[PDB]
C-alpha cells in the first residue's frame, strides 16, 4: 500500500479545473516523480468515474518511449492519484510559445515520436482524443513524452467507433463536430493541429468564442505561408482534411499512411522508437528540482471501494 | 499569443 506521507511535495508543475500536478520526491528513495491529483466528489458529481478509470487503465497498460509511464496508482478517502514519471524539460507549449515557430526539421522530430505514440495507441486499441501542445512533453533528453491519458478510450480496433463529445476546442476534429460516432482518426486530425502550430506558429483555426470556433473548424479552408515546403503544405492539408475517410491515417492502414508521407521520407521508423536520433534541443536543467521550463504562473503557487476497483498499482520497474 | 487550452468531457 502506497500513501500520501511516503512522497515530499515541492512545487506546482500544471493546474487545471479538475486536477493539479505536482512535483514529488519519493522519501525511500530520493527519486522525482510528477503526481496528478484528483478530487473525488468532483469526479463523482460530474459523472467522469468511466473516464478517469480509463485514465489509469491506459496508464497501467502502455509501455512506449514517447508515453509517460505510470510508477504507483493510488487513492485515499477524497483523493486519486497517479505518480508518472516527471517531464524534466516541460510542454511543448512552452517552447513553441518562447521561440514563436519551429523549423520544418525540428517539427519533423517531434512529429515523428508522436506518430510513433499514436501508432503503438492504436495497435493497443486506445484512441487517445487530446493532442495539443499543453500534453506533449520533453523529458531531460528532449524526446517527446505524452501525458495526459484522461479521454483516452479503450477497445477501439480498426474502425471502430466512440461517442462521446470531448477532446479540446481548438483541436477538435470537424467530425466530432458532428452528430452520432468518429473513428480513429481523430487523433491524426490533432497531430495535423500540433504540426501546423509547430511550423505555421498559430492554430489553423481560431476564435474566443467557441461557436464561432466550430464553424472555422467545420466551414474555413487551412491557410499556408507562401515559403513552406510542398512537403510540409502536403502534409498539413493531408492531416487536416475535414473528411477523416480522405485524411492521412484516416485509412485502413492508420499510422503507415502518415509514416509514408513524403515529409517523412528522412525517417528511419526504427531508430526514432529506439531513442537512436539526435534531439534537436536538450533541457538545461541543472538539478531535477529545476523547474524552468514551467510557467511561472503555476510554480510560483503554494501548496498548503468497489467503484475505483482498476485503479489501484504499483510498477515491475 | 493564443491561450492556455482546456479538455471536456459532455
Ligand atoms: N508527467 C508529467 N511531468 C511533468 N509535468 C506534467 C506531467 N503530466 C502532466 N504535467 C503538467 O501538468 C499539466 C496538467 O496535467 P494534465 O494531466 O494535462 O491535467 P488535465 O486536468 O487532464 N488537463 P486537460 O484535460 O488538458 O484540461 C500538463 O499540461 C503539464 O504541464
Ligand atoms: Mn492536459
Ligand atoms: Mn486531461
Amino acid at each position: 500500500k502506497v500513501t500520501m506521507n511516503d512522497f515530499d511535495y515541492l512545487k506546482l508543475l500544471g493546474k487545471g479545473t479538475f486536477g493539479k500536478v505536482i512535483l514529488v520526491r519519493e522519501k525511500a528513495t530520493g527519486r522525482y516523480y510528477a503526481m496528478k491529483i484528483l478530487r473525488k466528489e468532483v469526479i463523482i458529481a460530474k459523472d467522469e468515474v468511466a473516464h478517469t478509470v480509463t485514465e489509469s487503465r491506459v496508464l497501467q497498460n502502455t509501455r512506449h518511449p514517447f508515453l509517460t509511464a505510470l510508477k504507483y496508482a493510488f487513492q485515499t478517502h477524497d483523493r486519486l492519484c497517479f505518480v508518472m514519471e516527471y517531464a524534466n524539460g516541460g510542454e511543448l507549449f512552452f517552447h513553441l510559445s518562447r521561440e514563436r515557430v519551429f523549423t520544418e526539421e525540428r517539427a519533423r522530430f517531434y512529429g515523428a515520436e508522436i506518430v510513433s505514440a499514436l501508432e503503438y495507441l492504436h495497435s493497443r486499441d486506445v484512441v487517445y482524443r487530446d493532442i495539443k501542445l499543453e500534453n506533449l512533453m520533453l523529458d531531460k533528453d528532449g524526446h517527446i513524452k505524452i501525458t495526459d491519458f484522461g479521454l483516452c478510450k479503450e477497445g477501439i480496433s480498426d474502425g471502430a467507433t466512440m461517442k462521446t463529445f470531448c477532446g479540446t476546442p481548438e483541436y477538435l476534429a470537424p467530425e466530432v463536430l458532428e452528430d452520432n460516432d468518429y473513428g480513429r482518426a481523430v487523433d491524426w486530425w490533432g497531430l495535423g493541429v500540433v504540426m501546423y502550430e509547430m511550423m505555421c506558429g498559430r492554430l489553423p483555426f481560431y476564435n474566443q468564442d467557441h461557436e464561432r470556433l466550430f464553424e472555422l473548424i467545420l466551414m474555413e479552408e487551412i491557410r499556408f505561408p507562401r515559403t513552406l515546403s510542398p512537403e510540409a503544405k502536403s502534409l498539413l492539408a493531408g492531416l487536416l482534411k475535414k473528411d477523416p475517410k480522405q485524411r492521412l491515417g484516416g485509412g485502413p492502414s492508420d499510422a503507415k499512411e502518415v509514416m509514408e508521407h513524403r515529409f517523412f521520407l528522412s525517417i528511419n521508423w526504427q531508430d526514432v522508437v529506439q531513442k537512436k536520433l539526435l534531439p534537436p534541443f536538450k533541457p538545461q536543467v541543472t538539478s531535477e528540482v529545476d523547474t524552468r521550463y514551467f510557467d511561472d504562473e503555476f510554480t510560483a503557487q503554494s501548496i498548503t471501494q468497489e467503484m475505483f476497483e482498476d485503479f489501484d498499482y504499483i510498477a515491475d520497474w | 499569443g493564443r491561450p492556455r487550452t482546456t479538455s471536456f468531457a459532455e
